[PDB]
């Protein structure tokens, strides 16, 4: 009995957890999804933000030097 | 029961192939975690609940870039009125 518990509880935490991953991810965000379908849309997801990330960083790179750039133009 | 035999191996055949299917899937998301990247004995529940998390974190780290290119092009817009104000006197 104390073993069926242990068992039915660790099931049951795999189910949450599958439901509160597909609800993290837009692209399931409201559909069905197959356990499989929850683990492929959330990989691509974090491997695209991950990646989305290093594009702002380039962009607010570029901006930080384009403002020191005009700083030094107000100075002169 | 000969015909219950032959049904059996073939569901355990099955069984398998999408077991390790689900195997590979579970693999690849765990391998975008860095703390969990290549962790074997990593669980399946902690893999989701990771997941979960660092789904959580990336986004708050999209949100404070955000804000920061926003201000920086606030500042943009502000130099080069100052700029073309000064140039224009
Ligand atoms: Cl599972």
């Amino acid at each position: 009995a104390h073993h069926n518990a242990l068992e039915r509880k660790r099931r049951d935490h795999i189910k949450d957890s599958f439901h509160s991953l597909r609800d993290s991810v837009p692209s399931l965000q409201g559909e069905k999804a197959s356990r499989a379908q929850i683990l492929d849309k959330a990989t691509e997801y974090i491997q695209y933000m991950r990646r989305k990330n290093h594009t702002h960083q380039q962009d607010i790179d570029d901006l930080k030097r384009q403002n020191a750039l005009l700083e030094q133009q107000v100075r002169a | 029961h000969h015909e219950e035999n032959v049904k059996r191996r073939t569901h355990n055949v099955l069984e398998r192939q999408r077991r390790n299917e689900l195997k590979r899937s579970f693999f690849a998301l765990r391998d975008q975690i860095p703390e969990l990247e290549n962790n074997e004995k990593a669980p399946k529940v902690v893999i989701l609940k990771k997941a979960t998390a660092y789904i959580l974190s990336v986004q708050a780290e999209e949100q404070k870039l955000i804000s920061e290119e926003d201000l920086l092009r606030k500042r943009r817009e502000q130099l080069k009125h100052k700029l073309e104000q000064l140039r224009n006197s």
